This record gives C-alpha cells, structure tokens and sequence, in this order.
C-alpha cells in the first residue's frame, strides 16, 4: 500500500481489496497495536474512520485510543462554540446537512443527536474548523 | 459579510496604534478609499473563526507560521505581484509565505530573538551558554541575576533546544516532512539538560514567563533577558542601558532561534482584493510606507531590500539578522501546532524535574505524531 491515490481509505474497501468482510477482518490499533475486538472493528465502520497506513500496513484504532486523543485534542485545539440554530444560520443548511462528529468517540451525529443538542440547549463545538457534538452513547458516559 | 469600496485592516496593538493609520491615510487622501486599522484581542484566533463564515477584515498582520493553516482553510487569497515587485523584498522572505506552491500573503517585516543585555551590569555579554552559571554565582552575590527570559513559550527555549541538532519537521527537495519530527534525538536532549540544569541549579526558575522576565531585566534585576523587536520599546521607556546582541553558543555551536516573517494576508472573503494589493505594494511596502510604521513600533529586518539596507546601521536590527541567520524559518504547516503543544508539555514536565528530560522529550515526539495520526483517521472533511 504504496500511493495514498490507490490505497483503500475506509474499512468497507479494505475489506472488499482482501476479499474478506467486516465480521472476519483482522485489524490492529494505530497506537496501542493490540488486536480490535469484533465490536470494535464494526464501531470502526460506524465512525467513518480513515485506515491509517504505517510501514505499509493498515492499522485502524481501538475504542479506548481514539478517545484518549479525542479528548487531548479537544483540550488544546478547541476553537468557540455556537447554539445549533446560529450553526444553521452560519452555513444556510440543516444540521442533518452538515457533517457533526461527535467530540468524543468521533461517530457522526444522527439527526436524533443533532435534535437532543437543540432541545437541550447543548451547543456545538469548533476544534479548529471541525464541527463536533456529543451522541447518545457519550451523553451516557464518555 | 465584508463591506465593499472600503479597506479593514487587522493587526496587534503593539505593532503599532499609529504607523499604519498613518499609511492608511495616506491611502485615503489619494484613492477616497477610507481605510479602517482594527487591534483586536486574539485576532489569530478571531480570524480563522470569522472568515471561516466569509466576515472579517480585508487584511489580516501576523507571524507566518499561522498563514498555512489558515491557507489550508481556504481563508487566504492568492497573491498576485509582478516579477518586478517580488524582486523588491528578499527571497526567504516570499519562501516563508509560499503554501503548497502558492503565494499566500505579502512578507513585512523578518524577526529572531537576540540577547539583550545590560551594559551597566554586564559591560561585555557572555559569548556561550556554558559561561552563564559561573556569571550568576558572581551576579547574586551583588543582589541580580544572569539571565531571565520567558521559559513557558516553546518559541523562546526552542534557541538552546534546537542549537545541537533540534528541528521541527524536516524540509527536504523543497517539502516539509510530516513524519520526521526532531524533537526526540541528541541534540534536543542536550540542549534541554543544559537548560532544565540551570533550573535544577537554581540559576533560573520554572515559573519565569513574558511579564516577569521583562519586568526584572527593566528594573534593572536581571543582566541579560532574550527577546525579540516587539520588546525595545518598553526597554527604552525603563531607560536601562540595553545593548542587543548574537544569542550565546551551545557546545560551540550557535543558537538556532525560529525565524518569523510578520506578513499581510487577503482574506479570501473580501471583495476588496484590488484595493488589498494596492495598499500593501504601493503604500506600505515602500520606504515611506514601512518608516511611518517603524518609526511607530520597530518591525525589525524589513523585508524590503531597499529599507532593509537603510537600517542595517542599527546594531540591534543588525543582531536581530545575524540571530535570524543562523536560525530556523518558523514551518507554516497547519501540522506546527502538534509540535508546538507537545514542545511546551516537554519543557514544562522535564523542568519540573518530575520526568527526565529525555523521556519527556521522547513523549513529545510520540504526542506530536498523535495528533497528526488522529487527524489521519478523522480525514480532511468538515
Ligand atoms: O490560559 C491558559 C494558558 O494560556 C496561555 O497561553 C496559551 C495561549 O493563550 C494560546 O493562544 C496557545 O498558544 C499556542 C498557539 O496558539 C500556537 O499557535 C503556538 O504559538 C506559536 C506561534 O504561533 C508562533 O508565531 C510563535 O509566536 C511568537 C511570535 O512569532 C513572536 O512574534 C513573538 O510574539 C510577540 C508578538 O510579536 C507581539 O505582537 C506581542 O503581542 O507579544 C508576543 C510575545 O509574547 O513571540 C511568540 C512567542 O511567544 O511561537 C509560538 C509558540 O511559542 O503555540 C502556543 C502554545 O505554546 O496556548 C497557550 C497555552 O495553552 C498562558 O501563557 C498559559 O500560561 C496558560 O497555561
Ligand atoms: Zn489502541
Ligand atoms: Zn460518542
């Protein structure tokens, strides 16, 4: 995996280019390079994560790692934050139209979480040009 | 929204609340064209935030470092001058705010820290860093210090850090490496042990920061402080006898301070991008331009050859060159801002002699790619 203009980006063409499916990909963290537990693997996926080459081998990230720097990075490159009606005036879309990671575990918010920060009057956060919030699962415990 | 047949300026209250107005009255007097010079608080943090929505100023004054990433953003617009106009200021100076093959902003000013003494108490600086113990033991009998200067800013202990073989990212065949960090090598280390020794050696604190350095050395406690353009002017209000010179050697070799271009970028919102360019060549970058406005505040090494040559005469502008010579062009990569915070960590963490310099050091390499690994497996979309 030479040239990134080659390279599958995502898990699902990864796992089309080795002939194999996300139930039976083997993957290691980036940082830790312990073994991703299934579970892991499939929440990968549902991140929309980026497979990171090193050596020339794909590495994707374990749950715990991806929050470990989330959080360092939220700490240090945390810009403003806006209410989701001034957020929606800012772009001239919806928030269902703009692409909201949640801060913590990474996973773009679903129209359910974008509402929940509405109702709830939970602004949205700007760490350094990327939008971010907070999911469901996060909301519970981060 | 930026409003239309007009000009607003952004730059740091320091560089002047004067020398700019009076450029930009200049440029109202012939033009009609009113021009308006803001100081905002924060202004390299407002900047990415508003123009990011199309609103802001015209024109935006900062070091380059930040140019890159707000380049990267999509907030600067090309710059367009002439063969005969890029021919006027000095090559490193148009290097220094060049991204990914383009010109994002005009070059003003170049600065480097120097080493500022006192000529009442220290008639004849130290030449070496190694000398600097030995001077305090002589300084502190006679109730005064050596040295203080600012050691919470990564910019200003990065001199002594990088004098024996540190760097930010490499740059190779005219591109900066992302993956080769030196941070975490024998030069560093070095550097790091002599500076973190004078602490543990009680010839410096941990604690010192901007305002208490600056506030000791015009008081006349401190013999030497290190500082940059930006500092004389408070050193000529104390009316301490200040001489500005070449930073002291570490192990022979000189120390390698960042070099920083203070530049005008365009917003890329603007609809007065004309009006920008005319401004910035034919009014500010000319000698009477930069002379209104170093007369004001002084700006350093003008990027201006012609000006440049004009105040070379000035000694301290002269050590500011040869610091800047011999040091490292400040990296414009939006990728700056993972060394910066664990560059910082470092010395904070190894100065507080709770980790080894080393094993902080070698956290600061693991840290920086971190980050820049995170941002691999986030993707550049927004
Ligand atoms: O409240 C908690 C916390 O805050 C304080 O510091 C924090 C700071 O407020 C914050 O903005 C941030 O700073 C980062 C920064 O955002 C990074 O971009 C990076 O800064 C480097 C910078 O980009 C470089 O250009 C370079 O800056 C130089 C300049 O190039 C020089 O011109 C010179 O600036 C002088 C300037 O010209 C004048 O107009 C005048 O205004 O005064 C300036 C001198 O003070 O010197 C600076 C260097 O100081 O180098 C910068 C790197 O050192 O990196 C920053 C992080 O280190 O992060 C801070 C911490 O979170 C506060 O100080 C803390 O004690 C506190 O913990
Ligand atoms: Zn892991
Ligand atoms: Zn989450």
């Amino acid at each position: 995996f030479q040239d990134p203009q080659e390279r599958p980006r995502k898990l699902p063409q990864l796992c089309t280019e080795l002939q194999t499916t996300i139930h039976d990909i083997i993957l290691e963290c980036v940082y830790c390079k312990q073994q991703l537990l299934r579970r892991e693997v499939y929440d990968f996926a549902r991140r929309d994560l980026c497979i990171v080459y090193r050596d020339g081998n794909p590495y994707a990230v374990c749950d715990k790692c991806l929050k470990f720097y989330s959080k360092i990075s939220e700490y240090r490159h945390y810009s403003y934050s806006l209410y989701g009606t001034t957020l929606e005036q800012q772009y001239n879309k919806p928030l269902s139209d703009l692409l909201i990671r949640c801060i913590n575990c990474q996973k773009p918010l679903s129209p359910e979480e974008k509402q929940r920060h509405l109702d709830k009057k939970q602004r949205f956060h700007n760490i350094r040009g990327r939008w971010t919030g907070r999911c469901m699962s996060c909301s519970r415990s981060s | 929204k930026i409003e239309e047949g007009k000009l607003v300026i952004w730059i740091n209250g320091d560089k002047g609340y004067n020398g700019l107005a009076e450029v930009g009255k200049k440029f109202e007097k012939d033009t009609g064209i009113k021009v308006t010079v803001e100081h905002p608080d924060k202004l390299e943090e407002k900047f990415p935030q508003v123009a990011a929505t199309g609103d802001g100023p015209d024109i935006i004054f900062w070091a380059h470092d930040r140019f890159g990433g707000y380049a990267q953003s999509g907030l600067l617009a090309e710059i367009t001058p002439a063969a005969a106009f890029q021919d006027k200021l000095y090559p490193f100076t148009w290097d220094a705010v060049r991204y990914n093959g383009k010109l994002i902003a005009y070059p003003i000013a170049v600065e480097a820290l120097s080493l500022i003494y006192n000529k009442d108490l220290l008639p004849n600086p130290p030449k070496t860093w190694e000398e600097i113990p030995a001077l305090d033991k002589e300084l502190k009998a006679k109730g005064k210090s050596a040295l203080m200067f600012n050691l919470q800013e990564p910019y200003f202990t990065w001199p002594l850090i990088a004098a024996d073989g540190g760097y930010a990212f490499k740059y190779e065949n005219g591109k900066y490496d992302i993956k080769d960090v030196g941070v975490d090598n024998a030069g560093a280390k070095a550097g790091l042990t002599f500076l973190v020794d004078l602490i543990k050696n009680k010839h410096m604190n941990a604690d010192t920061d901007y305002s208490i350095a600056e506030a000791a050395f015009n008081k006349g406690e401190t013999a030497m402080t290190i500082n940059g353009p930006w500092a004389w002017s408070n050193i000529d209000t104390s009316a301490v006898n200040y001489g500005v010179t070449v930073l002291p050697t570490f192990k022979g070799q000189p120390s390698k301070p960042f070099v920083g271009v203070l530049s005008a970028g365009i917003n890329a919102a603007s609809p007065n991008k004309e009006l920008a360019k005319e401004f910035l060549e034919n009014y500010l970058l000319t000698d009477e331009g930069l002379e209104a406005v170093n007369k004001d505040k002084p700006l350093g090494a003008v990027a201006l050859k012609s000006y440049e040559e004009e105040l070379a005469k000035d000694p301290r502008i002269a050590a500011t060159m040869e610091n800047a010579q011999k040091g490292e062009i400040m990296p414009n990569i939006p990728q700056m801002s993972a060394f910066w915070y664990a560059v910082r960590t470092a010395v904070i963490n190894a100065a507080s002699g709770r980790q080894t310099v080393d094993a902080a050091l070698a956290a600061a390499q693991t840290n920086a790619a971190a980050e820049l690994t995170l941002q691999e497996l986030l993707g550049e979309e927004r």
